[PDB]
RNA sequence: UAAGGUGAUAUGAACCGUUAUAACCGGCGAUUUCCGAAUGGGGAAACCCAGUGUGUUUCGACACACUAUCAUUAACUGAAUCCAUAGGUUAAUGAGGCGAACCGGGGGAACUGAAACAUCUAAGUACCCCGAGGAAAAGAAAUCAACCGAGAUUCCCCCAGUAGCGGCGAGCGAACGGGGAGCAGCCCAGAGCCUGAAUCAGUGUGUGUGUUAGUGGAAGCGUCUGGAAAGGCGCGCGAUACAGGGUGACAGCCCCGUACACAAAAAUGCACAUGCUGUGAGCUCGAUGAGUAGGGCGGGACACGUGGUAUCCUGUCUGAAUAUGGGGGGACCAUCCUCCAAGGCUAAAUACUCCUGACUGACCGAUAGUGAACCAGUACCGUGAGGGAAAGGCGAAAAGAAC
RNA sequence: AGGACCGAACCGACUAAUGUUGAAAAAUUAGCGGAUGACUUGUGGCUGGGGGUGAAAGGCCAAUCAAACCGGGAGAUAGCU
RNA sequence: CGAAGGUGUGCUGUGAGGCAUGCUGGAGGUAUCAGAAGUGCGAAUGCUGACAUAAGUAACGAUAAAGCGGGUGAAAAGCCCGCUCGCCGGAAGACCAAGGGUUCCUGUCCAACGUUAAUCGGGGCAGGGUGAGUCGACCCCUAAGGCGAGGCCGAAAGGCGUAGUCGAUGGGAAACAGGUUAAUAUUCCUGUACUUGGUGUUACUGCGAAGGGGGGACGGAGAAGGCUAUGUUGGCCGGGCG
RNA sequence: UACGGUGCUGAAGCAACAAAUGCCCUGCUUCCAGGAAAAGCCUCUAAGCAUCAGGUAACAUCAAAUCGUACCCCAAACCG
């Protein structure tokens, strides 16, 4: 679905207050990306669903560390 | 663990036939026993013709309760309770009031 | 074999009618009263071992026992086979 | 003048069978109501 | 027939005696049908000695 | 246990046993058609058609086994593309649906009150969905307190309709602290001493205690009434039994029971001891959880509606220090106080009854009580989801009216 | 040849009468319009509740339609009888 | 040697009420003083049941039409039989599908059902009856459409959809005539046939598919030809002469 | 003769004419609005097979299972 396979962020629901804060209800929705990464380790593209957050997460720990935490959560990459 | 069975001698102790006595026939499932020459009534039998047909007003014994009669002592002269002793290895009946093994 | 056995379980009762009797005279055609499922050739088999004769074929039919009413209870009856065996002369 | 029902058994048996209420999890949620309120005839399967 | 009658027997001879029996079931249930045996009962202690025969099938051969 | 049985309306005919494999009861087995998660494909549920291999063929056919889909592992394979993956096959292991209520999470109303109504209330209630257990959640302080100190969580009585929140309206409503119930602490982020060391899951053996069949079980007669005595009159007896049910009217002494004393071949519940399989026990030392805390925007939850509003959770955009450090003490600041988040495990006290047995009732007695005391979710109505009744009593016994 | 003509089947429903606790919760009788098409019909599908469908009347959606039916919030609320 | 309940009668209190008692009934009721209440009905277009009124009133369900004799029985306008009359005849006839499910036939019955009677009936009760290689289903193939491994998408539920797999209202091979029972007949019997598979035997030889190609394979209107079903007349045969 | 009917015996069994909405016609002619799909059937090879296996014809034998069949079907039996 519109899940961040990286980070898990569910789209969340909320309130929408207008400026006389009348309330109706809303969907927050993260920001989710396709992309492809390379590793060298398996040395191709691989492609995830992520978020910018998550994309920052690749950013700073390696992406084999992420690949086999994906794994030990049983995904799909 | 009845206290009266088939072949005993019996008396009544409540209806009309009080004191008298007599042999048991049969012990039906509902805890109604059959006594012969105690309870008489007389059936109006409707003849079917593909049997025998007698019409007419017939007898038969109909059933008195296992609580009203009561197992006849033979020694006494009148009746007495009966309980359950054990004697050699099957469990049997005895007369209570005199220790004696029916 | 429980195939013996099924030609043993087979065959249920010889049907006694009218036009038992009369098929019975004309063709020399048997009729009886079978088990549920009961097919042709099993039919066939099982008379020709049981009874010990000659067979030419077998109708078979299905009947439907009549809903019949007790008192206010609507009972409807089993529902068996009925197969005429066309002897040989 | 032409009544509402119309009857055939073909429709009947494909609109309110049972394996119509089987194949649908609203079907399924139908037949468990009427099991635990115990109707004799379950659906129109028949 | 009694059981540790049957308990001693041996499985052809088991074998035989059920087709005897059921060859004994049809015999008296054509007659049955056709308004023959006074004594019906026959038939229902028949039916017993079929099954208990084929518990045996179940036990002195295997489980 | 057993001298009587073949379930009931519902009598019969035919037989079974009576001193013991007639019946009835209890544990464990065997069989368990077809539909049904339905599992070989399909389908209008209770049906139609298969295939692979075995071994029986009287040569026309038989009977049995397996064959779904996914997750995980393993092994043969295995493309564009050299490699190597994707993919494919086979096997093994697990999952699947049903169920009354409770619990946790994901969603989530409006009628109604405000004597209109939009903020608010109703209410995170109804309902939908997911998941698990006999309970579940939480749970071992980056907690409260006040310069005094307590020690995880949960639940009940107070505090308290109190401080507060609020078109400051309707309403919502704490905590600190006190008295109880119950008590429990841990391990990883790591190395050397250690390998059956303080435990717990799973096996057997041993004892006891219960459960699933049961056994013994007290003590009385006469007379009048009456259809019948259990009533009245008279005279006795039992009671670790006078709870109760029946018997031709109300029975402690007529029957079944009750108090009481027992009883297991077999199978299992419970704790206890005794052994296997896994597991480490405990020291000396180093470490102590990063796109994280905090922030800017927009929401949500705490009694608390953005308010002067701390705290937690976050969708979005950022972004530390890392014990010479960091949080919290209800804007905020300095000093004091106490604790060490960004990793988890954990019994009991707690809400529940689809169901099993006993026992109780200033609860009902056929228009009441469940809708149903009776063959009731039945008859009937509706395409359907659904709706849904009416209906007890002869007598002590059918002796149910021969003729 | 014809959304041609007259006219049965078939589809309708313009007029009058009888019906109104009917024979019938929409009819019958005597006339009437279309009748080779923008027709009619048998069978089997599909679209659904603030939605479907509509040669458009707010018409039809199981004799119910300016928002179906069934269960549930619910014993809504009622300054009214 | 007679409780509650039912029904009278007589005394009694300011009133709700009470007390005594005849008869029916046939086994329960309960003083006094306290206690708890599902505690008191004439109305709610109240609810359920029974019964009234209109009332022995309207009506008896098409204006196709009945009449007589004989039968059966306790009873005949309605049933069976006969003879006339009358009605439909592109149906009010003969078969089917769909839809019902025993309503079909025989014996027996008339309490309920039949808008009356009923000996009758689609009613009660018992018994009997539905025979398939060729008709139809199932089976092969597909349309609209449904489901749909993977897949994509969606807070969950699930939505769509590929391979496939289902889906006749369509496409695929096969049998006719006559006879017969009260109830079945293109199913049973007589006569004459045809299809599609299997195995083996004989003779000639390349077969092989899921791939290719043809074929299946298709609109409306019009008009004419050839024919037949079928009908009329004449002949032929049988009977008649009223 | 149950009195309904069973069983027996059976002559002719041609021609002309009329003729359809039925068959040739899942034709012919014309018109624009351009008029289903796959299989059984016929044929062609691919991998593979190659004494064979198959295939064709002939002959013999066997099989064709299972389910529905009664009755109404413009109605007193279907929906009202």
């Amino acid at each position: 679905s519109r899940v961040c396979q990286v980070t898990g962020k569910r789209p969340v629901t909320g309130n929408n207050r207008s400026h006389a804060l009348n309330a109706t209800k809303r969907r927050f929705l993260p920001n989710l990306h396709s992309h492809r990464f390379w590793v060298e380790s398996e040395k191709r593209f691989v492609t995830l669903r992520v978020s910018a957050k998550g994309m920052r997460v690749i950013d700073k720990k390696g992406i084999d560390t992420v690949l086999a935490e994906l794994r030990a959560r049983g995904e799909k990459y | 663990a009845a206290k009266i069975r088939r072949d005993d001698e019996v008396i009544v102790l409540t209806g009309k036939d009080k004191g008298k006595r007599g042999k048991v026939k049969n012990v039906l499932s509902s805890g109604k026993v059959i006594v012969e020459g105690i309870n008489l009534v007389k059936k109006h039998q409707k003849p079917v013709p593909a049997l025998n047909q007698p019409g007419g007003i017939v007898e038969k014994e109909a059933a008195i309760q296992v609580s009203n009669v009561a197992i006849f002592n033979a020694a006494t002269g009148k009746a007495d309770r009966v309980g359950f002793r054990f004697e050699d290895g099957k469990k049997v009946r005895f007369f209570k009031s005199n220790s004696e093994t029916i | 074999m429980i195939r013996e056995e099924r030609l043993l379980k087979v065959l249920r009762a010889p049907h006694v009618s009218e036009k038992a009797s009369t098929a019975m005279e004309k063709s020399n055609t048997i009729v009886l009263k079978v088990a549920k499922d009961a097919t042709k050739a099993e039919i066939k088999a099982a008379v020709q071992k049981l009874f010990e004769v000659e067979v030419e074929v077998v109708n078979t039919l299905v009947v439907k026992g009549k809903v019949k009413r007790h008192g206010q209870r609507i009972g409807r009856r089993s529902d068996w086979k009925k197969a005429y065996v066309t002897l040989k002369e | 003048m032409k009544r509402t029902f119309q009857p055939s058994v073909l429709k009947r048996n494909r609109s309110h069978g049972f394996r119509a209420r089987m194949a649908t999890k609203n079907g399924r949620q139908v037949l468990a109501r009427r099991r635990a309120k115990g109707r004799a005839r379950l659906t129109v399967s028949k | 027939m009694k059981a540790k009658e049957l308990r001693e027997k041996s499985v052809e001879e088991l074998n035989t005696e059920l087709l005897n029996l059921l060859r004994e079931q049809f015999n008296l249930r054509m007659q049955a049908a056709s308004g023959q045996l006074q004594q019906s009962h026959l038939l229902k202690q028949v039916r017993r000695d079929v099954a208990r025969v084929k518990t045996l099938l179940n036990e002195k051969a295997g489980a």
